[PDB]
């Protein structure tokens, strides 16, 4: 790494000491010349994983999201800059600071190659954020979001900063090699019990699991837009990057404990979905959509079977690719219309007729047809769920035919409709939005051709 | 914890002297400087055998040795004697400024009719090289054995394994 590390670094004082106006240029160039320098790592050797230095390492699960975070960078950046033109200079400076210290941290921690190194940098990553959240929010919720969004993220991580300290006293390293190559049989007691717990709590509430999600409808949308990614798009996916390792040392106990969680979500999820049916914040809406697919995910790390992994990877990148994509979306209206009730603007392919065919994508990938990116995901789930288990198909096919209706459902309301009669203030888009909504749709597709690369670490 | 054997009354019966402090310390002097041969060994008893039941061979011997001083005197200017010590006690701190002269009348019949002169000043308060036939106690406490020390910390530093070893940080 220290190939992507330290250039990431060195933007930090780049973007500080940059000229007054060109912090946004010089910002957005050498972020999309990072992103290119870690499209390298894509590749990986026939089964050891990627190694360059003892306390970082690549596999074929962490690169997938490393391109994804640094791809990312320059999308909050070009995204926020409409609104952020509007304040001082070492305020917007500030931002793009926290913004690179964001990534920073987020590359750092999937290439860390010990569980505590991991820990420290997962967990970390909610300073950056809860700042993001709080300080440059734009309503008045977000002071209680961003409370709940860090105390629910702590409360759990906290059980695991012990559980991970145990590790180490009583088997030895915890690198996650020496983990793999030394897995030992977690025999069923009670104290083994409460340590599956512990390791499991803390990956599950950043998921979030349902019932220990509701941080996500009040951080996500209360977050400024440059933020709204991020917690959507790349740091849920961290939990999921923690599951999957996690779960190295943590059998043949899972099989047994994964009940409750598997009815939480194989269930939730369905409720979850009903929530999107009958919404009225935009955000919210897409908010709820993240839940349905992450508990998604969440049963899919626990049946532990190589079409699962698999899936869950392909499912957890291109979500976030997605859920970052709408979110983009919602803010477009939201800075039009200044509000984010839906039926405020209903009617937007009359007057914005590229924006509707954006939306049409970005509800038609949430949608997951064949081939897209999000459907070889799911897709891949249903199969190894149904071995599990052939009544899961009930459940798991129940949200694939209600997730129709409520990703069509913006689509209906806000696009094709008769246009609002009052709102006078609609703009031909930017084409800021448009090149930026290309940059989110065009990797997706074009991922298409070759899911090998996001496939995972059992391809 | 055991016995505490002490020797019986049989060997508790010296001829104890009979006198009072003022004869006592009227003499004293004289008596320090003529009966020291039984005084030294004996009191060295007392402190190198640090017990008193293993000294009462030498306890009995000083006592004796007095007598044979005490009657010495009466065969001899006890007279004088008598009115010495007949004066010192009068005297509440049993103190010889006050009875000079009659400190003199001892001295002058002891000089002649004994010899045993006037010990100078600061002549009895002296070490002494007493010569003694018993050999020293091995252990005048009774110490027992003593636990053996710790094995001593040796070898030339070695560089630390790795590094500090602490979770991930190396170097
Ligand atoms: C906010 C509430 C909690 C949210 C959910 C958190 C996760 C649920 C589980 C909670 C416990 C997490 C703490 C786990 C510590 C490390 C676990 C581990 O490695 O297992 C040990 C087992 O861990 C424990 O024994 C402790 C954890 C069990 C629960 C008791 C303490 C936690 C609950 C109370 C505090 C937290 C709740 C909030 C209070 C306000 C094994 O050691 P042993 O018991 O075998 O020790 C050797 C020998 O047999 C005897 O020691």
């Amino acid at each position: 790494m220290l190939k992507i590390i330290i250039p990431t670094t060195m933007l930090l004082p780049m973007t500080w000491m940059s000229k007054h106006n060109m912090i946004w240029i010089n910002a957005t160039v050498h972020s999309l010349l990072i992103s290119l320098i870690s499209l390298s790592l894509l590749n990986q050797l026939g089964e050891n994983s990627l190694n360059f230095s003892l306390t970082f390492f690549s596999d074929s699960l962490s690169a997938p999201l490393l391109v994804l975070t640094t791809w990312l960078l320059p999308l909050m950046l070009m995204a926020s800059q409409s609104h952020l033109s509007k304040e001082t200079t070492t305020r917007k400076k500030l931002y793009i600071t926290m913004l690179i210290l964001l990534q920073l941290f987020l590359i750092m921690t999937f290439t860390a190659t010990e569980l505590i190194l991991f820990y420290i940098l997962f967990e970390a990553t909610l300073v950056p954020t809860l700042i993001i959240i709080t300080r440059w929010g734009n309503q008045t919720e977000r002071l209680n979001a961003g409370l709940y969004f860090l105390f629910y993220t702590l409360a759990g991580s906290l059980p695991l900063l012990v559980a991970l300290v145990y590790i180490q006293n009583t088997t030895g390293s915890l690198n996650f090699l020496i983990i793999h190559y030394w897995s030992h049989p977690l025999s069923n007691s009670w104290s083994n019990i409460f340590m599956w717990l512990a390791c499991i709590m803390a990956f599950m509430v950043k998921m979030p699991l349902y019932g220990l999600h509701l941080w996500l409808p009040k951080a996500h949308v209360e977050a400024p837009i440059a933020g709204s990614m991020v917690l959507a798009a790349v740091l849920l996916k961290l939990g999921g990057y923690g599951m999957m390792r996690i779960t190295t040392i943590l059998n043949p106990l899972t099989n047994y404990m994964a009940y409750p969680f598997l009815m939480l979500s194989m269930w939730g999820m369905i409720m979850t979905s009903s929530i999107c049916l009958r919404q009225t914040d935009l955000k919210s809406l897409i908010a709820y959509s993240s839940v349905s697919h992450m508990a998604l995910v969440i049963v899919a790390i626990m049946i532990q079977t190589p079409w699962s992994f698999m899936g869950a990877t392909a499912l957890m990148i291109a979500h976030g690719l997605t859920s970052s994509m709408l979110f983009c979306l919602a803010n477009t209206n939201y800075e039009r219309v200044h509000s984010r009730t839906m039926i405020l603007a209903r009617g937007l392919q009359t007057l914005l007729p590229l924006m509707a065919t954006w939306w049409l994508m970005a509800s038609l990938t949430n949608l997951a047809l064949p081939p897209s990116i999000n459907l070889i995901g799911e897709l891949f789930i249903i199969t190894a769920s149904f071995s599990w288990s052939n009544i899961t198909i009930i459940l798991m096919g129940m949200n694939m035919m209600i997730t129709a209706l409520y990703s069509l459902y913006m689509l209906i309301t806000t696009q094709r409709g008769k246009y609002t009669h009052h709102i006078n203030n609609i703009k031909a888009s930017f084409t800021r939005e448009n090149a930026l909504m290309a940059l989110h749709i065009l990797p997706l597709l074009l991922l298409t051709l070759n899911p090998k690369m996001i496939l995972g670490p059992l391809y | 914890p055991g016995i505490v054997e002490l020797p019986t009354l049989e060997d508790l019966k010296v001829q104890e002297v009979k006198v009072s402090s003022s004869v006592l310390k009227a003499a004293a002097h004289h008596y320090g400087a003529q009966c020291d041969k039984p005084n030294k060994e004996f009191m060295l008893c007392r402190w190198e055998e640090k017990d008193p039941r293993r000294c009462l061979e030498e306890g009995k011997l000083v006592n004796q040795c007095a007598l044979d001083f005490f009657r010495q005197i009466k065969r001899h200017c006890a007279e004088p004697f008598t009115e010495y010590w007949t004066c010192i006690d009068y005297s509440g701190l049993q103190l010889f400024r006050h009875c000079r002269k009659q400190q003199a009348k001892f001295d002058e019949c002891v000089l002649d009719k004994l010899g045993w002169v006037r010990p100078d000043l600061g002549e009895l308060s002296k070490v002494t090289k007493v010569k003694t036939d018993r050999p020293l106690p091995e252990n005048p406490y009774h110490s027992r054995a003593r636990p053996e020390p710790n094995p001593e910390a040796e070898g030339d530093l070695k560089p630390a394994k790795h590094g500090s070893r602490l979770f991930f940080w190396t170097m």
